[PDB]
This record gives C-alpha cells, sequence and structure tokens, in this order.
C-alpha cells in the first residue's frame, strides 16, 4: 500500500534530477561561450583606444 | 564605446576651428592683395600724370 506509494515516489524522483543535469551543463556551456564572445569583443576596441589614448 | 565617441567629437571640433581660421585668412589675404594691386595702378597713374605735367612744363 504505502509501500507502493514509496516506490512510485522514489522512482519518479530520480526522473527530475537527471534530465535537469544536462540542461544545467548546456546552460553553463552556452553562458561561457557567450562570455568568451564578449571578452573577445571587449579587448579589441579597448586596445584600439589604448592606441588612440591621446592619439 | 563612449570615450571613443568623445575623441571623435574633439578631433572634428579642432578641424572646424582650423577651417574657420583658414577661411578668415584667405579673405583677408585676398582683400589685402586687391588693395595692393589697386595701389599699384594708382602709382602707375600718378607716374603718367607726372609725365604729362612734365610735358606741359
Amino acid at each position: 500500500d504505502k509501500l507502493k506509494e514509496a516506490e512510485t515516489r522514489a522512482e519518479f524522483a530520480e526522473r527530475s534530477v537527471t534530465k535537469l543535469e544536462k540542461s544545467i551543463d548546456d546552460l553553463e556551456d552556452e553562458l561561457y561561450a557567450q562570455k568568451l564572445k564578449y571578452k573577445a569583443i571587449s579587448e579589441e576596441l579597448d586596445h584600439a583606444l589604448n592606441d588612440m589614448t591621446s592619439i | 564605446m563612449d570615450a571613443i565617441k568623445k575623441k571623435m567629437q574633439m578631433l572634428k571640433l579642432d578641424k572646424e576651428n582650423a577651417l574657420d581660421r583658414a577661411e578668415q585668412a584667405e579673405a583677408d589675404k585676398k582683400a589685402a592683395e586687391d588693395r595692393s594691386k589697386r595701389l599699384e595702378d594708382e602709382l602707375v597713374s600718378l607716374q603718367k600724370k607726372l609725365k604729362a605735367t612734365e610735358d606741359e612744363l
């Protein structure tokens, strides 16, 4: 009875964590790719102004 | 960015100043040279009138 409830609850519990794990790692990778994009865009005109610093 | 835009504005403001000064100097130079050539013509006319007066003398 309640045993069956426990089995069902535990079995469904494992479902949510594992599926979310892949999404979490994909989010991390996409975040890092975008941050690298911005950093690459950041330093270029930064150095351009460094050259343009007082001409 | 932002400061680059400020540098761009400044590098054109002095350009405008230089262009304005150049226009003023060009106008002044042209006026002075025109006055000088008019005075040259005046001197030539005065020489001619001196010659004519010397002829009458």
